[PDB]
């Protein structure tokens, strides 16, 4: 028994990342946005 | 192990067999083996560079003084010191993780981080005696593993290392 | 030796305790007990070891130890043994000991 | 609350991914218990295995391989060429991949 | 060595003996007479094992 | 036989 | 070139008698027999006047070593093969072939490993937190080198005089084209 | 299972005397006497393995060694003895030891 | 709502399915082998640290909003649990319930769990520490 390997910390990393780089929140879309920074009140 | 080299981020055994079970005998022949056939197609069918090499030992430093917690300045220092330690050939013929590792405690000790030989053995898995041991053969060449500047400047004099 | 002494009064003890179930196994009498004690000591206190309450192939007053081996092993010309529960008879005198280490060299 | 960690974040993940400390855990290590014993054994003439295997039989009729090379002890290559020469075994009946002795020595 | 290294026919089973006695048997170019047999074990009276194997 | 594994919740 | 000849340290000879022994039987009557057939097939023995050990196996093979001659490891087989005659088993002297021979040396001063390791990297093999000393194959003769930081070698591979001292006499160049300071 | 090889000691071999002159007196089984040995191994492996704690070593040289059937022998020549205080030196001292796991 | 998430929920969801018990049964094969052993994986708390980034390398160092906009990299800090590793073992007698006893194996260290991505000028960030002039000194607007 390797705990090392028994937990993947990769799960929690690219589930969190894939889900905000994307809007698609599984595994519903347009859940994240590029922020506008056009202009202060946008 | 041949991907981290090729990828000038290389590893060593012992980090690698913490994850891969395989013991050291087997691995060091696997390894052959796959060099010469890499080799074999190099040719036939680059590979290699400096980096192959085993030592190397420079690219160590950078990550064992990060799990230490040292600031970077003490991580440059271990690193001149390191490169400047393969001149004495009492050294030189050491294994490359010890190299580095008492390098790293030289400076340690150097710029007076409150850090134990009996944390730097426990966190770099490496045997106190052997970190004690060749820190004694680190002290007669002291003046050639210390950079100039940083002892022109004041930041660091060589009466702060202890002397057996 | 006192010891030596004492662990072999408890032998003999011990075994003239012990083979009585089996004496009565083949209806011996119990005298056959006695007798049998009897010189068996008289051997030992004549065997005088110790004072008592009563070429290239292989071919009392030899000095002999016989005992239990732990574990031997040699580096290149050296022998190292780590006996323990022997007993040992060096020029007519017995000694016995919990432990012993043999360190020889193989010249 | 949630714990927030003040220490140096190099030092917190000096446990993680490839480090150069082992782990010392005794946990699961099921591949250690079993893997530690290990002892080979010589052939046994066969004149005297040969009626061990007797003896054995008399006691039940009917032997399972693991079991008999329990019993014997004794490397399977050689056990199998006495056990064929003495016993058979029956593969498509109920009691499948189980030895028994022969119906000639049997029957006695 | 050799000579303590042989078995006394005297083996565990019944069974045992008629097994060598098969094999011995069987090694033969010509049948054999009950003499070879004698001889091979030393059985020389009416033996329950010369019986089996009839 | 049993699956000589299973989990308890 | 060199001036300095390599020593011999060990020699592996093998030699055959064509007859089965019972192993047993040469253990409890030679001098110093260890066998323990539960590790090893044979039975290891050894004698003093050579200082050689032989590994005689149940079929009638020998494997004698640690002479420091070639004709040394020739009466220490023969010894042993008298030992084995004179317990009564069918045994004669027959096929002698030495299988490998070690010799060792010394160039006299440091050689940097991180340079032949490199410069030949299609023979060395250099990965010192294994071994401390760099591999070196040779092609021709086939014979392993064995090169470490103090300036000693070690040959291994030959199976005559002759490869051990050519190897050496082909390695010295290389060897000191890398002189440390 | 227990060893016989005690029987070669002082204790074992006043045993066997006094055993077989009972036995030539035909007052004794021969059985039986032999019944008496594999008790006797019985109570001289027990009392030894616990009612002794003296450690006595042994520094000489080998004349001869010799390993078979799980039973070392040495012969240390021109060998000193200590026991626990007094050493005592020995022309030529025969060793035979058994294997310390009883098999069985 | 992000700081009741870092700080409330985090700790509640590791505490829903925290317990993995893996029963190895008696496997009556040999009267040799009749103990049935228990293993058993527990969550405890979980600690949440700063921002941080891992090099190539293997280096790691404090991470700040600036550096991670110019170089690609993922405003995170690293997530830690606190694991216990007990085994029990029971004899497993014949049609009968079990009487599962601690067989003197608990071991009790912290394990990375993997990168929870930080909302900015949250309790978690490095800026809801700082002042108009740090925020000045950190190249981010105040």
């Amino acid at each position: 028994f390797n705990m090392k390997l028994a937990i993947n910390a990769k799960t929690i990393t690219s589930g969190l990342k894939y889900a905000l780089a994307t809007g698609n929140w599984g595994e519903r879309a347009g859940v994240s946005q590029v922020l506008n920074r056009y202009t202060y009140s946008s | 192990l041949i991907g981290c080299r090729r990828a000038e981020v290389a590893r060593t055994f012992k980090e690698i067999q913490s994850l891969i079970h395989v013991k050291t005998k087997e691995f060091g022949k696997t390894l052959n083996i796959m060099k010469n056939i890499l080799r074999g197609k190099s040719e036939d069918g680059k590979i290699d560079t400096d980096n192959m090499s085993g030592a190397q030992n420079l690219t160590y430093i950078p990550r064992f003084c990060s799990h230490l917690g040292l600031p970077m300045q003490v991580t440059t220092s271990a690193e001149y010191t390191a490169k400047k330690c393969k001149e004495i050939k009492e050294i030189a013929g050491k294994s490359p993780i010890t190299i580095a590792v008492v390098s790293i405690y030289l400076n340690i000790l150097l710029f007076q981080i409150p850090i134990t030989a009996a944390k730097v053995g426990q966190t770099l898995q490496v045997t106190e005696g052997t970190i004690k041991s060749g820190y004694k053969i680190l002290y007669e060449h002291r003046d050639k593993l210390v950079d100039p500047q940083l002892i022109a400047n004041g930041v660091v004099s060589l009466d702060n290392l202890p002397g057996v | 030796n006192a010891e030596a002494s004492r662990v072999y009064e408890i032998i003999v003890e011990s075994v003239v305790n012990e083979v009585r179930e089996d004496f009565e196994n083949a209806g011996i009498d119990e005298q056959t007990l006695q007798d049998l004690k009897n010189i068996w000591q008289k051997k030992l206190t004549e065997t005088k070891v110790t004072t008592f309450s009563w070429d290239y192939l292989i071919s009392p007053d030899e000095n002999l130890m016989l005992c239990l081996y732990d574990k031997v092993t040699r580096t290149k010309a050296r022998w190292k043994c780590s006996l323990k529960d022997g007993v040992v008879t060096i020029n007519r005198n017995d000694y016995t000991f919990q432990k012993a280490q043999v360190e020889a060299e193989w010249v | 609350r949630i714990t927030t960690l003040d220490e140096t974040v190099g030092v917190t993940m000096s446990h993680t991914g490839m480090s150069m400390r082992s782990d010392n855990s005794n946990f699961l290590k099921v591949g250690r218990e079993k893997a530690k014993s290990n002892i080979k054994s010589i052939r046994m003439p066969k004149k005297e295995i040969l009626d061990y295997l007797f003896k054995l039989f008399d006691e039940y009729d009917y032997w399972s391989l693991k079991g008999l090379k329990e019993r014997t002890r004794q490397p399977e290559a050689h056990l199998k060429e006495c056990l064929d020469k003495v016993a058979t075994l029956v593969k498509k009946g109920p009691y499948a991949f189980k030895y028994t002795l022969r119906p000639e020595y049997k029957k006695l | 060595a050799l000579q303590a290294n042989q078995t006394d026919i005297s083996k565990s089973h019944d069974s045992s003996k008629l097994l060598w006695a098969t094999e011995y048997i069987q090694k033969k170019g010509k049948p054999v007479l009950v003499n070879e047999l004698l001889d091979y074990l030393s059985m020389k009276k009416d033996d329950k094992v010369i019986e089996l194997l009839k | 036989l049993r699956r000589k594994t299973r989990q308890l919740k | 070139t060199s001036g300095i000849v390599p020593t011999l340290q060990n020699i592996v000879a093998t030699v055959t008698l064509g007859c089965r022994l019972d192993l047993k039987t040469v253990a409890l009557h030679a001098r110093n027999a260890e066998y323990n057939p539960k590790r090893f097939a044979a039975v290891i023995m050894r004698i003093r006047e050579p200082k050689t050990t032989a590994l005689i196996f149940a079929s009638g093979k020998m494997v004698v070593t640690g002479a420091k001659s070639e004709d040394d490891s020739k009466l220490a087989s023969r010894k042993y093969a008298r030992i084995i005659q004179k317990i009564g088993f069918a045994a004669k002297f027959t096929d002698f072939k030495i299988q490998n021979i070690v010799g060792s040396c010394d160039v006299k001063f440091p050689i940097r490993l991180e340079g032949l390791a490199f410069s030949h990297g299609t023979f060395s093999s250099y990965e010192p937190e294994l071994f401390p000393g760099l591999i070196y194959r040779m092609v021709k003769p086939k014979i392993v080198l064995l090169i470490f930081v103090s300036g000693k070698i070690v040959l291994t591979g030959a199976k005559q005089r002759e490869e051990i001292y050519q190897a050496f006499e082909a390695i010295y160049p290389v060897l000191s084209e890398f002189r440390k300071m | 299972g227990y060893y016989e090889l005690y029987r070669r000691s002082t204790i074992g071999n006043s045993l066997v005397d006094a055993l077989d002159t009972l036995i030539s007196d035909g007052r004794i089984e021969a059985s039986l006497a032999m019944r008496v040995l594999e008790t006797f191994d019985k109570v001289v492996a027990e009392t030894l393995k616990d009612n002794t704690q003296s450690k006595l070593t042994v520094k000489g040289n080998l004349d001869t060694y010799g390993f078979c059937d799980d039973v070392w022998t040495f012969i240390v020549k021109n060998c000193q003895v200590t026991v626990e205080q007094s050493v005592i030196s020995v022309d030529k001292l025969r060793i035979v030891a058994c294997n310390s796991k009883k098999s069985e | 709502s992000f700081n009741q998430f870092v700080d409330y929920t985090l700790q509640d969801i590791i505490c829903e399915d925290s317990t993995l018990i893996l029963e190895q049964l008696a496997q009556h094969t040999t009267e040799s082998d009749n103990i049935s052993r228990k293993y058993e994986i527990s969550f405890g708390k979980i600690y949440v640290t700063k921002p941080m980034v891992n090099e190539s390398d293997g280096v790691t160092h404090a991470l700040y909003p600036q550096e991670a906009r110019l170089r690609n990299l993922t405003y995170s800090s690293g997530l830690f649990v606190d694991v216990k590793k007990r085994t029990y073992e029971a004899i497993d007698v014949p049609g009968r319930e079990l009487k599962y006893e601690l067989i003197a194996e608990e071991s009790e260290g912290k394990v990375f769990i993997g990168r929870l991505p930080i909302m900015l000028r949250s309790k978690n960030c490095y800026l809801s520490e700082a002042t108009e002039s740090d925020l000045y000194k950190l190249k981010e607007c105040p």
